[PDB]
C-alpha cells in the first residue's frame, strides 16, 4: 500500500515512472496516465525512465501518446536506459532530456524470433527489416546523426556514460544537484 | 532377424524419421551394396513421415551417386523428404502401392531468439532450401517447374493414381 | 495492513528502510519516497540499511537521487550492510553516516555473468572492468583510503566491525542509546 | 484477515507479538514498531516470544534496536523459545525478563554453511568463528554465567523448563496469574 | 470477506474459535484475541473446539495463556476434538467444560521424530520423554483420573462420545439446547 | 468481490448458503452464521443446500449447532444435495423441509480409509463401524423409515427426484412458487 | 478492481452477467443475485448469456431459481451460448428471450464418465438415461418442438444463428438497436 | 553392421556432435588405421553439426600428425568445428557432395556466474579461442585471413561450389567413376 | 576394438571425468600392465576436465608407486586434475598436443549444512587439501612454490609452449618422425 | 579385464558405497576365495566413503569369520565403516597409500514419523549401534577406548603418518624401487 | 560371478527385499535344487529387511513341501519376514553371525479409499494375516504364543544371542579356527 499511496502523490505532482520492462500492461498504463494529466495543457509531464527495454509495440504506442498530448514531456534517466528505454528517453521534448550523472545508456539493433511456413518466414522477416529501418530512422531524425551513423553504431552494441550520451546528442544535459 | 536377410537380398527400409542417424545408417548400406554387387539393383522401401532436409540432400547425392539402379517402393506414406527420396529413383523403378498417400508441402523451420540479421540469414537459407526442393522436384518429375511450386504453398495429398499423374511414380503395383 | 500503517506513520516521520535486496521495484519505491519527501528543503531523511546489496543499476539510481536533492541523508547501519547496501551507507552526508555497534559491514567486487557470441563477451566484459574501475573509485571518494587500497582490498570479500568500520572510514560514528 | 486489526489494536496498548522463523522482514516488522513506539520514553514495551530462532544478523538489529531506545523491554516467554530467540528473550531488561509456566527455553551453537574457493571458505570460516564467539560472549554477559560455562553448555543442545531457565539466569522470574 | 465480519463480531460478543489446525500463527492470534478480550475482568470467554489436534508448543502457548488471565474461559467440543483439541478443551476452568451430543473426542500419546547424530538424537529423545510425562501429568491432573490409568489408555489411540468423555472426566456437562 | 456485498446482503435478510463441498471452514462459517442469528430467538432461519458432500466431523458439528438452537431452520434442496448435503437437508425442522422440482437427492454409506499398524487398524475399523451406525439411526430417526430399510437401502448409491424423495420421507413438501 | 462497482452499478439497474462456465461458484452468484433482486415483485430481471456450457446441477438449480421467483426474466444471447448457456437462455419467460444478431447457438446431449464397480457403473447409466430424457423433455416443452424431433437433433452438435434460432423456437426475437 | 566394413576399408564416420567420447574415439581409430597400414590414405566422412572446440583442436592435431594422408569428404553438411576438420584435410583430397551446405561462424560460449576477474579470464580465453580458429582456417585455405575476419561475424553458409571457390574444398564429386 | 588394440600395446586411455569409478579402473589397469612386463613403459593419454581429488590422489600414488616409466600426454585439455597428472610423468617423457591447453587453479569445493565446528573441520581440511596440491605442482615443476601459490588464486590457461615453459610438460609433437633406420 | 586379472590373484575391490548388494558380493568374493584356496592371503583394497552399519557388520564378520589372513590396503579415502574394515585386517598386513586420508565419525541415522515409543527404541538402537562401533574400534586399534570415545564425537580426519601413529594401519607404502 | 558357484554348491541368497519377483526366483532355485539333487542339503542366507507377507506365505509353504532339510544362515539382519524365514529353517541347523540383529513386529499395511464394507474385509484379512504370523512364529519358536503376541505389538530387535535364547537360532558362528 505505501508504493501506490507514495504513486498517488507523485502522480497528482505529475511524476511519472517507468521502472521495469516495457509491455503492453505498462504501455496502457503509461498511455492512461499521459491522457489524464493531457486535461492540463499548459503544465509539463516528468517522466523517469530506467528500464532495460521492452516490446516494441508497447514503446510505438507510448511514444505516439507522448507525440499526442501537445504537452511537454521532461524525460530523466536515473539507472540504466537500454534498448526501448533508451528510445523512448531520446523521445521527449528538445531541450527537457536529461540523464543522472551515473546514468548508463545502450544501443542495439531489435532482436526476435520466427517460426512456420517459408512465406510466413518471408513476411515476418521483410517485417522485422521494415521497423529496424523505421528505428533507425526515427533515433536518427530525433538525435542529430545520420542515418548511417546510427545503423553502424547501432549494429552489434554500444554503451554510453552521462558525457558521451551528452555529447552524441542522445539526451540535452545532466543534472547535479538540481 | 528378417532385417538383415532383407539385407543380403539387397532390400532397405527407410521406415523411421529421415534423421542424422538413420541417414548414415542408410547411406552406409547402400555404400556396402554397391561394394557386394555393383551391378545389381538396390531396393529401398520408404515408410517414412518425413525428416530434415539434410538427411534427403545426403540421401538423395548418395543415391545419384553409386551405379547399381535404386528401385523405390512406397508403402502406406511417402511425406516431404520421403516423396522426394522416392521420386528420387532411376525412370522405370519408381512404384508404389494403391492405397497409399504422399504428401508434398513446403519446408517448416522454427528458430530461436536471434538479432535481425541473423534473423535474415536463417529467412534466406530457408528460401534457397525450398527453391532447392523445388528444383529436384522438378528435375525428377513431368510436372513443370511452375506449377509445383503453386502446389507447395500448402499441403497436397497425392494417390498412388494422383501421383502417377504427377509424374513422381512410373507404375502402380496390386498383386504380383 | 499493519505493516503498511506502521511503514506510512513512519514515512510521517522521514524515515526510510531498505531492509531487503536491492533491484529495480524496490529502488523504485526508494526512489519515489525520496522524492517526496523532498517538499520540504530543510529537512533530513533518516535511512535505515539492513540488505546484502542487490543490482548494480537500481543502486546507481538510489545513490544518484541521494546526491540529488538539497536535503540531507543520515544513513544508519542495522543487521548487516553487505556488498553494495554498503555502498549506500557511506553514501550520506559526511558527519551522519552511524551503524549501531552490532553491525557487520562486507566489501567485495561486482559479479554478474555473461554469455554470447565473442564479440558481444568482449563488449560485455570491458563494460565490467569499466564499472568496476568507476565502483573502485567512486568508493574511494567517498572513503578517502586512496584507489590502490580499495582495489586491493576488493579481491576478496573484507569485514568489518563497527569500529574498525570507523577507523577505515566507512561510516563516522558508531551510534550509542541516544 | 481479523488478524491485522487485532494487531493494531494490541499494539495501540504498546505490546508486541514476536514469533515466526526470525528473518529480514519479521525483524523490519519489530524495529520499526519499536522505533515508532519509543516515541514515548516512560512506558515500557512488552514482547512475546513464540520462535524456533532465525538468522543472526536479523536477530541481532532487532537486539540493536531494543539496546537503541531508552524505553524498558518486559520480554515474555510462552510455548518455545529456542535458538537465537531466547537470545532475544534474555536480551530484555532486568529484572523484566519472564516465561510462563510449561514454557520450553533451548539454546545451541550457530550453523551455517560453506562453498568457494579456499580463499573464499577460510574467509567465511573465520568470520562465522567471530561471530560465535561475539555470540558467546553476549551470551554470557547477559546471563552472568562465565564466557566458558556458556560454551561448554552450548555445543550440542541444551533445554530448559521454567525453573531451571530461572536460576541459571536466562529468566529473572517465572509469572502466572498476573 | 462474510468470515471476517462474522468472526469480528462474535469475537465481539464473547466467541472465539479454534476451527483448524493448531500451529503457530492460529496460536499468536488465539494469545492476541485472549490478552485483548482480557482487558475487561468480569465476563467469561466461550471457546470452540473443532481441529485434529496441532503442534505441542503452540498449544501449550495457547494453555498458559488460558491459565494466566483471571477471567473465566468455558471450552464447547463440537464435531471433533482429538489429540491437543481435546487437551485445550479438558484445559477449561472446571464445571465449564462441555461437548454436543454429537461429538466426539480422541486422546493418543504425541508422535514426532528424530535426525542429527548419535548424541543429538539422543539429547532429543529424552526432551520428547519429558515432554510426554509432562503431558501424561497434566491430563491426568486436569480429568480427575490416576497418572498411570491415562498413561496405560493412552497407547494407542481411544475415542469417546459425550456420555463416556462425561463420566471420564474429560467434560462436565452435555447440553442438546442453550 | 460482488459475492461478498450480495452474501452479507441476504445475510441480513436470515439467508444461509451452502454451496460447494463441507469442509472444516465452511464448517466454521456456518457455525459462526448460525451463532450470529440465534441473536433473535423468534425468528426462523432459511438454509439452502447444494453441497455433493463433505467430511464427516464437520457436518456432525453442523448439524449439532443447528439442533442447539430454537429457531426453526427451513432447508431448501437445489442441485445436487447428495451425501451429507442429503443428511443437512432431512436434518431441519420438521414440515419445513423443501427441495426444488429439478432437484436431484443421493444416498449411500460413508466411505473413508484405513492405514496403519493392526491394532490401529482394528480400532480405527471398529470406529467406522460406530459411526456408521450412529449415521443410520440418526437417519432412521429423522426420516421415520426402518432403520434395516435404509441400511439395505444405503448399500450402493440410491437416487431420487424431489418425489420419490417426497414420499420416501427425507422432504415435507415440493416448493413450486413462491 | 473495476469490476466490482461496475458490477454493483449494473445490478443497481438489475443486470445480471453470466459470462462464464457454469460452476458451483457462478451457480451460487446467480442465485443469490435472483433472491436478493426477488425483494421486488414487479420490475423484471435482465440476463446475458456468454457461456460455452457448464455443469447439469448447477444449470438446474438455476433454471429453478428462476422458474421459483414471479419477476419476469428476460435472457439475451451474447455469441456463444451452446449446451447448458442455450438451455438457460431458452428458460426466459415465453415472448422475452432475445438474441443479439451474430450470435452462436449450440445445443446437444450431455457428457459425462463413469468409474467404479459393475452395479455402480449402471446406477449412473440409469441416471444418465433418466437425466437425460428430463432434458430432452424440458427443452421439447421450452421450445415447443416435439420429443423425437429434438432427440434427433440433439444427438449430433448442429449449430444455430439468430434466425433460425427462432425459427426453431429457441429464441422468440433478435434484438437489434434500442 | 556396413560400420566395421567401413572401418575395415579405413573410412572413419563423423556423424554426431562433436565432443570428448566421439573425438577420442575418432583419434583411437586414427591410431590403430596409421599402425595397420601407415601408407594407405585414411577417409574421413563429415556429417556433424559442430560441436566443442577441445575435441576439434585433438581431432584437427591428430589428423595432422598421422603419416598417411587424410581424405575428407563432406556429406550432408559440416557446420562450424565440421567446416574446419573438412577443411583440414590433405590438399587436393578434400571433396564434398554436390548439394551441401559449408558454414562458418564465430564460437559462441556460455560462461557462469562469477566475479568480474574470472569473466574478463574467460573473456580472453574466449577471445584466444577466436584467434586460433580463424588462424588455422586462413592457414587451411587460399582466402585472405582479414577477409575471414569480416565473413566469420556471423554466420556464413556456403554450397559446394562456395565452397571450392572459397579455398576449403578441392573439387566436387558428381557420379562414381 | 580401437581401445582394445591400444591396452595391448599398454596404453591407458583417459578421457572421462575423474571420480571414484574412472581412479579404481586407471588402478586396476596400471597394476595389470605392471604384471604383465615390468620393464615396458606405460602411456597415458589425458583428455580429461578435472575431477574430484581423492580420485587424483590415488591415481597419482599408483603413477608414482609403478615400476616402469609413465609416459603422459596432454590430449585436448586438462582442466583441474588432469593437470597434476599430466605433470606427474616420468620426467623427459611428458609431452603435448600443439593446439592444447592447460589449466592450473586452486580447488572449488562446498559442504552442506551444519554447526560451526563441523564447517571449520571442513574448512582445515579443504587448506590442507589445497596445501598438498600447491606442493606437488611444485614438486614436478621447475618454478617455484611462491610463484604457483600466486598463479593457482585464478584459472591460468596454458598453451603448449606456455607449458613446455613452465616445466609442465617436456615436448611438444608436431608430426610423425620416421626412425633413423641406418642398419 | 582388469579385475577378472585382480581376482584371479586373490584381490577384492571396495570402491562403492557400502550397501546390501556390495556387501553381498563382497562376502561372495570372499567365500570363493577361501573355497578356492583355504590356507592363502587375500588382499581387499578399499576405496569407499563409506555406507550402512548392518553392512559394515556383515562384511566385517565374514573376513573374521574366513580364516585366510586378510590384507587391507587403503588407496584413496577410507571414510566411517572403510576406516573399520581397514583397521580389520590382519596385523602387521594393512597398509595405506602415502598420500591418503582416513576419516571416523559417530553414526548418523534419519527415522521416519512416529510415535514416542519408537522413537525410544530406536534411540536405544542407535545408541547400541555407536557402542557397538567404539567397541570395534578399540579392539583393532592401539588407543584407550575413552579416548576413541571423544575422537569419534566429530569429524576426525588422519593422514597417512596419523593412521599409522593411531594404529589404524601398520605401514605406509611409497614406492617399488625403494622396498 | 560367485554367485553361480555358490549356486553350484548349493547356496541361495535373500539380499533384496521380499517381493513377487524375488520369491518367485527362490521357488525357481529350489525346486531345481530339490530336482538335481534330492540328498544333500540347501542353504539359505538371508540379508532381507522384510516384505510382503504373501511372499513370505508361499515361500514358507514350498520350504516346507522341499524334503531335503534347509539351513538358513541370517549374515546381515532378519526384520519381520526375514526372521520368519531364518525361523522356517530345519530344527538345529539355524545360524547366525555374531555381529548381526533380528526384528520382530506386526505387519504394517495401509489400505485405499473406499466403503466401510470394503474396509472392514481388509481389516479383517489384516487381523487373519496377523493371526497367522503370531502363530506360525510360535511353531517354530519355543516361546508361549502370548509372549510372541504381547512381544510382536511394537518393534523388537535382538542380537544373535538374544535370538538363540528366544529359539530363533540354533548355533552362534564364532570363527573358523
Amino acid at each position: 500500500g505505501l508504493g501506490d499511496q507514495v504513486y498517488n502523490r507523485l502522480l497528482n505532482e505529475r511524476i511519472i515512472f517507468l521502472g521495469q520492462p516495457v509491455d503492453d500492461d505498462i504501455a496502457n498504463k503509461i498511455t492512461a496516465q499521459l491522457l489524464l494529466l493531457a486535461s492540463d495543457p499548459e503544465k509539463d509531464i516528468y517522466l523517469y525512465i530506467n528500464s532495460p527495454g521492452g516490446s516494441i509495440t508497447a514503446g510505438m504506442a507510448i511514444y505516439d501518446t507522448m507525440q499526442y498530448i501537445k504537452n511537454d514531456v521532461v524525460t530523466i534517466a536515473m539507472g540504466l536506459a537500454a534498448a526501448m528505454g533508451q528510445f523512448l528517453l531520446s523521445a521527449g521534448t528538445p531541450g527537457k532530456r536529461f540523464a543522472l550523472p551515473n546514468a548508463e545508456i545502450l544501443i542495439h539493433q531489435p532482436s526476435a524470433g520466427l517460426a512456420g511456413s517459408a512465406s510466413d518466414i518471408k513476411i515476418h522477416a521483410e517485417r522485422l527489416l521494415h521497423t529496424k529501418k523505421r528505428m533507425a530512422e526515427l533515433t536518427s531524425q530525433h538525435t542529430g546523426q545520420t542515418i548511417e551513423q546510427i545503423t553502424r553504431d547501432s549494429d552489434r552494441d554500444r554503451w554510453f556514460d552521462a558525457f558521451e550520451a551528452k555529447e552524441y546528442g542522445l539526451i540535452d544535459d545532466v543534472m547535479t544537484t538540481a | 532377424d528378417p532385417y538383415a536377410k532383407l539385407f543380403e537380398e539387397r532390400v532397405i527400409f527407410l521406415g523411421v524419421q529421415i534423421d542424422d542417424a538413420s541417414a548414415n545408417d542408410v547411406m552406409a548400406q547402400l555404400l556396402c551394396l554397391e561394394s557386394m554387387d555393383p551391378d545389381r539393383d538396390i531396393s529401398v522401401y520408404i515408410n517414412s513421415p518425413g525428416g530434415s532436409f539434410t538427411a534427403l540432400t545426403a540421401i538423395y547425392d548418395t543415391m545419384q551417386y553409386v551405379k547399381p539402379d535404386v528401385q523405390t517402393v512406397c508403402m502406406g506414406q511417402a511425406a516431404a523428404a520421403a516423396a522426394v527420396l522416392l521420386a528420387a529413383g532411376t525412370p522405370g523403378k519408381r512404384m508404389a502401392l494403391p492405397n497409399a498417400r504422399v504428401l508434398i508441402h513446403q519446408p517448416y523451420s522454427e528458430t530461436g531468439r536471434g538479432q535481425v540479421s541473423d534473423l535474415e540469414i536463417a529467412a534466406n537459407e530457408i528460401l534457397r532450401m525450398r527453391s532447392q526442393l523445388e528444383d529436384m522436384l522438378a528435375k525428377h518429375s513431368t510436372t513443370p517447374v511452375e506449377k509445383i511450386r503453386e502446389d507447395i504453398e500448402r499441403d497436397k495429398i497425392l494417390t498412388a493414381e494422383d501421383a502417377l499423374s504427377y509424374g513422381l511414380i512410373d507404375q502402380v503395383i496390386s498383386t504380383r
